[PDB]
């Protein structure tokens, strides 16, 4: 009863789905250094 | 599948009404780029004038009208040739011989033309063995041009047409030679458009002319159908064989009509119809059609000359028919004199016969009344051949013991030539004391023998198979050699049998095979240029790795850190680019690889330094060690013998370890850690350096020269220079060089090598790639190699006892002078031919008791291309002109370069050492990719080129020899090698035997170390 | 490995067969021979001095020695094979013959009258059937083990 | 620069437009590990590799401040009479040699024409032998290999150790005496002159255009600092030692 598959699938497809609303949606991300 | 159907109903309805085989064999074969030419008479002409002195005087009288009319149609040069070999006859005291070249010289002077004189025949089907054949080499012998076809063009073919043309070939004659098929109206085409329209290719700067023009005043459509009963394809043969006989051949009597119609009126095409109770019946069929058809148009009647023989029966294409019919009273006859018979009907008086209306001549002496059948003569040839043919047994000897490879003896050199006491000293003297070559065909035994019979003996094929991995002695289960592969007892009496096919597949001129061990794809000139904005995937990195990564970036990025993996995250906006180079391939570059699987380690070499140094080092190394182990030489004992500083090394490397800087950069590149001391063994002096520092440790000068084309030969020149000087007296003197992805690359970019399209095109063998002297050259095919050459003066060899292989007269090199234009030739190396008789060369020549007309052998550089060669050919016909050669001696032309290619920097090593074994054998090798010789080097009055292996024995002594290597960048090089018996000849009578018998004893042994080192153990290159 | 073929094939016949002077369980009357595997021994040596020194590396050829009193008899036997190989006198040996004398000095039958190889093995090679040495008077009392 | 790099990607591959024989070659090694698809728009076709492919994305460092012996900065040889096509198209190495030897006669009161007129051609000589032979040249011969940009076909005939001087005498002297170029990486000038002198002296000459020279790039240093056998600026830095 392996099933780290579907929840491995599901994880990369939502991750894939809000790089793909990011990149037009002009929400710069990240635009932090470490200063400290 | 919409397209599918109606092709599939085409194919299937072509399969019912024609048949499955239509395509291929009605499929065009015709390409104008593989048609050969094949007129060279001159060449061939003064190689049989020297074939017929290396023959007894008793084959000469039997043969005497023959022979003497065989030279009717030749140039003045042979003439001249004739008339020096008629002197020589006199001087040696043949008066059978004198009167024989005396006749050929006066025939040769004779200008009209052949009786075949200034008509262009057409003959089809001409195979070997058949009319066709013997009718071509009639023509020939009248002196006419001859473009006969054929299925194919290979390498069989090619021979026999090459020495058929050579065999029968007088006056003018030239033959033409295509490759068509007579089942194909394309081709049939392409043949009467490309025997009228002119052919001149035309290369890029410019053009070259090949076909001014001709009209074939006379045709033979002796194509035979099919030799074939393999098909059961009569229901469809007896339509095939009609069409192939009648249509076709009336179709090209149309197209070879109509060409010289309009150029030329009343200039009528003449034709000769094959007819052969039944046979002569389907003949006569055959004839009224074509008849029928000249008393039907009117066109053909001032335009075609038709005309036919009623041929008989011919004994070739068999003895029992011959006795049945000479018992029946028929009277038949051969090839020859059926051809006689059959083209007697060719002149002026027959075709004004056959003017007005077509002739019927019957060539029948007998088989024209139907006395006995075909079938009946049929009958008891079969039914006697199977009580003939049928049985064949065997009368085995009883003995039957199986042979194995000679145990290593001496060498077997030709009978010495004869001249008096030299009084010169041995002081004065810088003999060749050794040397050895690593090339295309490993080292320099096999490659000699290669060169000479072009098959390995037992021991040449033991030693390659030895080198290049196929063999290895173990004894463990049983003392022996092992095959690699799975290891069995190999039996010495079968080794030639079973290894000589997989060692020349493995050995020669052939396809680059990558024994590099790395992808083709990662050197090639090409372009690829895209920008791209989109999202950059990473892997982890240290922070301090994506700040340097982003250290040039950040003004066309933006920075984000990623915890997760511990960097920083590069994404640079529009405008950037990204490489990504493809590399593509200039796929099957022939060139002249070492043999594949070459081990160095099998020669002693450690695998460490096999690693860790160049392979050009590794090949300087096996060079050196094989040529003091094939002296019976050691430095040790010149060390015992001479001061540690008089010992010298001039191994002047070709460009330097080009395979070295390669991987070296690939390497950088790659990651690909690079050997931090690489870069120190990269340049071009370390491989010599590494050389004296493992193998001979010599204290001598170290001058390493480079000329990209000559570097052997004027490290060689320096050699001779240092002995002269007194500054050495032992020079290990040689050069190597390398074919890489890049040279290949670039040499090709030039244009002026041997680039595979254009000679696959032409239909020329991956072999034959480097054709010298031949009309279809365009370009040197590249190679690998070199090697190294020991030279010593008289006194170390003397008091030494070591073996002199030539004695070096003459050594120097030249250049060009101003000229700013590039493609202008260079004439350089005429310096040594100031004065004549009072120059430098003449005078070296002499004081070594050699005359100018005493050198005999000239081994060219002929690199191969359109331009070095004609060129090359007056340099050294103003050499020898300015020597005072005497008019019309003859001066073999010795071409190594069609054997091993162009190794750049080592060929001269290969010149040196062929020159040297040319010298002790007495034969002359010969350049077998050699077809035919190019119309602008018939200017040449003393040059000889051999195209079949000379063996000058005690007939003809070869006393000196000239090297020539015209480098890359207006650089030459001149070395003349006199024999070994000039140094015998230089010191007192009352040592001559003892030092004989030292150097025999120093060869054999060296030769059996050689042999114990294949066979036993004790490996060369000890290292201590 | 520096022996002449004639030289080696008059070293073995010399060690087996010396003067004819051997007492001690000879095969017959008028064979020479101590033992068949000698003779045998004998007549390979002579094959492969045949199949080395001819002039051909292909094709098998004409052998002499038909198993007759040309062969029997040793010292004719060399006579015969040096009267058409006249060089057999001067080429030394080819350095796969070694091998193949040890090999063939190591046959099953009578063993060997000698030391062919000095190495690792050398009392094996010398002590290998050395007592039937003090039944013939071809030898001397000193030199053979008692 | 000597760097590794070594990722494996198994994400979409973006292209440009191109034809379908330049697509089908590209496909040529990979269809075994990819799928092909086609795409109407750019008449192309798309190879998309699955995971264990690895794309080569060579990141190059820098051996920051080294110091070396270069010639002075902005040397125009040009302002010597070379004319500029031929300074572009020949390595700088023979440019050097030329501007070398006309500086020599020059300076020397002398002209090659001078030497024609009281000698034979053929008894002056030219032995200049480069070190290793248009680094410079080999190095950009690779990288517009590699780039794709377009070298002159002819730069592999003009990289060869031997043809910059053999350019120098088509160009300057045109003399017909030996050519011995020789190479020892540290003394190969005075290796020349030795073998020049031996010439004059064995009577082959008598004016004999003899030196020798040898370039820097970055593949030098850069080895040169891995064998460790140069200064390597960071330790004479920490000395304290002025450049």
């Amino acid at each position: 009863a392996a099933a780290l598959s579907e929840f491995t699938d599901q994880i990369t497809g939502r991750e894939g789905v809000l790089a793909s609303a990011a990149r037009l949606v002009l929400g710069q991300l990240g635009l932090d250094d470490p200063v400290n | 599948a919409l397209p599918a159907a109606p092709d599939s109903e085409l194919i299937d309805l072509v399969t019912a009404e024609l048949g499955a085989d239509w395509p291929r064999l009605v499929a065009p074969v015709f390409d104008p780029k593989k048609a050969v030419v094949f007129d060279d008479r001159w060449a061939s002409a003064r190689e049989d004038l020297v074939k017929l002195w290396l023959t007894d005087e008793g084959d000469i009288d039997a043969d005497w009208p023959r022979l003497a009319e065989r030279f009717e149609g030749a140039g003045h040069v042979v003439a001249t040739q004739a008339t020096w070999w008629q002197g020589k006859s006199l001087a040696a005291g043949r008066q059978i011989h004198a009167s024989l070249y005396g006749r050929i010289a006066a025939g040769a002077e004779n200008p009209e033309p052949g009786r075949y004189g200034g008509e262009v025949a057409v003959v089809t089907g001409a195979s070997k063995g058949s009319i066709a054949a013997s009718v071509v080499a009639r023509l020939l012998d009248g002196g006419a041009t001859v473009i006969a076809t054929t299925s194919k063009l290979d390498e069989e073919r090619l021979a026999f047409y090459r020495t058929l043309y050579r065999d029968h070939a007088r006056y003018g004659a030239a033959l033409w030679l295509v490759a068509a098929n007579m089942a194909s109206y394309s081709d049939v085409d392409a043949l009467v458009e490309w025997i009228g329209t002119e052919q001149t290719e035309s290369l890029g700067p410019q053009s070259i002319h090949i076909k001014d023009a001709q009209t074939p005043t006379l045709l033979f459509p002796f194509a035979a159908p099919r030799v074939v009963g393999d098909l059961s394809e009569a229901g469809s043969r007896a339509e095939m064989e009609m069409k192939v006989l009648l249509w076709a051949v009336q179709r090209l009597i149309g197209g070879l009509s109509t060409i010289g119609a309009e150029r030329d009126i009343a200039s009528r095409l003449h034709v000769v119809l094959p007819g052969s109770d039944g046979a002569y019946g389907e003949a006569k069929s055959a004839l009224d059609a074509v008849v029928s058809r000249w008393h039907a148009e009117s066109s053909w009647a001032a335009r075609v000359s038709l005309a036919h023989a009623l041929i008989g029966w011919t004994r070739g294409t068999n003895d029992a028919i011959v006795a049945a019919v000479e018992e029946a009273g028929v009277t038949t006859y051969s090839t020859d004199e059926m051809a006689a018979l059959l083209l007697d009907l060719c002149d002026a008086e027959s075709k004004v016969a056959a003017a007005r209306s077509p002739i019927k001549a019957d060539l029948t002496g007998g088989l024209a009344e139907a006395n006995l059948d075909m079938a009946e003569l049929a009958a008891k040839a079969r039914e006697q051949m199977s009580a003939a043919a049928a049985v064949d047994e065997d009368a085995e000897a009883p003995g039957a013991i199986a042979a194995l490879p000679s145990p290593p003896r001496g060498f077997t050199p030709a009978p010495p030539p004869q001249w008096d006491d030299l009084d010169v000293d041995p002081a004065d003297l810088v003999v060749i004391v050794g040397g050895a070559e690593i090339g295309p065909y490993g080292s320099s035994r096999t490659r000699f023998e290669m060169e000479v019979e072009n098959e390995l003996s037992a021991a040449g094929v033991l030693e390659l198979a030895w080198t290049t991995g196929l063999i290895r002695w173990e004894d463990d289960p049983q003392p022996g050699w092992y095959d690699t592969e799975s290891g069995e007892m190999v039996d010495e009496s079968e080794l030639v049998q079973r290894y000589h096919d997989a060692v020349v597949q493995r050995v020669g001129i052939r396809e680059f095979v990558d024994d590099g061990a790395i992808d083709p794809d990662h050197a090639s000139p090409l372009l690829v240029s895209v920008f791209l904005e989109k999202d950059f995937a990473f892997v982890v990195s240290s922070e301090a790795d994506a700040r340097a990564f982003v250290e040039f970036d950040p003004e066309h990025t933006v920075i984000r850190p990623v915890p997760d993996s511990t960097d920083w995250q590069v994404i640079r906006k529009a405008g950037t680019e990204i490489r990504v180079p493809r590399k593509t391939k200039l796929s099957r570059v022939v060139g002249g690889q070492i043999p594949t699987g070459f081990d160095p380690t099998v020669w002693g070499i450690s695998a460490d330094m096999a690693g860790s140094i160049d392979r050009l080092a590794v090949w300087n190394m096996v060079a050196t060690v094989d040529a003091f182990l094939s002296s019976g030489f050691s430095p040790a004992e010149v060390m015992r013998y001479v001061h540690p500083s008089l010992v010298a090394n001039t191994q002047g490397t070709g460009m330097g370890g080009g395979t070295s800087m390669q991987t070296m950069y690939h390497g950088n590149l790659l990651g690909r850690n690079k050997p931090n001391d690489i870069f120190q063994e990269v340049l071009p002096n370390i491989i010599a350096a590494h050389v004296v520092q493992s193998y001979v440790g010599s204290y001598g000068a170290m001058i390493h020269p480079v000329a990209a084309c000559a570097t052997a030969a004027v490290s060689v020149e320096e050699g001779v220079d240092k002995i002269r000087l007194g500054k050495a007296q032992l020079v290990v003197a040689g050069g190597l060089d390398d074919l890489t992805l890049e040279g290949i690359i670039g040499f090709g970019d030039m244009a002026a090598t041997a680039d595979t399209s254009m000679m696959c095109g032409r239909g020329i063998h991956d072999s034959k790639f480097s054709r010298p002297n031949d009309r279809r050259r365009l370009g040197f095919v590249e190679a690998q190699g070199g090697g190294t050459i020991l030279l010593a003066r008289g006194d170390l060899a003397l008091r030494m006892g070591l073996p002199v292989l030539a004695v070096v007269a003459f050594a120097q090199s030249f250049g060009d002078g101003v000229h700013t234009s590039i493609p202008a030739p260079g004439l350089g190396a005429l310096g040594a031919g100031r004065g004549g008789k009072d120059s430098p060369l003449a005078r070296a020549l002499a004081k070594l008791g050699v005359a100018a007309d005493d050198v005999a052998v000239i081994s060219k550089h002929d690199t191969s291309t359109l331009a070095n060669d004609p060129n090359e050919t007056e340099l050294h016909e103003r050499l020898a002109d300015a020597l005072g050669r005497s008019e019309g001696a003859p001066l073999f032309v010795v071409s190594q370069k069609s054997l091993t290619g162009h190794a750049k920097g080592g060929a001269a090593v290969f010149q040196m050492m062929g020159l040297c074994q040319i010298l002790r054998d007495g034969v002359i090798p010969p350049n077998r990719s050699l077809d035919c010789v190019d119309d602008e080097l018939a200017g040449s009055a003393h040059f000889v080129w051999v195209r079949d292996t000379l063996r000058l024995g005690g007939k003809f002594p070869l006393k000196a020899g000239m090297l020539t290597s015209l480098g890359f960048g207006h650089v030459s090089g001149l070395v003349a090698l006199v024999h070994p018996q000039a140094f015998i000849a230089s010191l007192d009578p009352a040592q001559r035997a003892d030092y004989q018998r030292r150097a025999d004893a120093r060869l054999l042994a060296g030769q059996r170390r050689l042999a114990s080192a294949i066979a036993g153990g004790a490996p060369m290159y000890q290292r201590p | 490995a520096d022996m002449t073929y004639l030289q080696w094939l008059r070293r073995y016949v010399e060690l087996a067969i010396g003067e004819g002077n051997s007492t001690a369980d000879t095969a017959s009357v008028g064979s020479p021979w101590l033992a068949d595997t000698w003779r045998d021994r004998f007549e390979q040596m002579l094959q492969r001095a045949e199949a080395r020194l001819h002039p051909q590396d292909f094709g098998p050829i004409q052998t002499l020695f038909t198993d007759a009193g040309l062969l029997d008899n040793p010292q004719q036997a060399i006579a015969a094979l040096l009267a058409r190989y006249p060089d057999a006198e001067t080429v030394q040996l080819h350095p796969a013959d070694v091998p193949f004398f040890v090999t063939l000095c190591k046959t099953l039958g009578k063993p060997v009258n000698f030391v062919p190889v000095i190495d690792q093995d050398v009392r094996r090679w010398w002590r290998s059937d050395s007592l039937w040495q003090a039944h013939d008077a071809r030898y001397d009392a000193d030199a053979v083990c008692i």
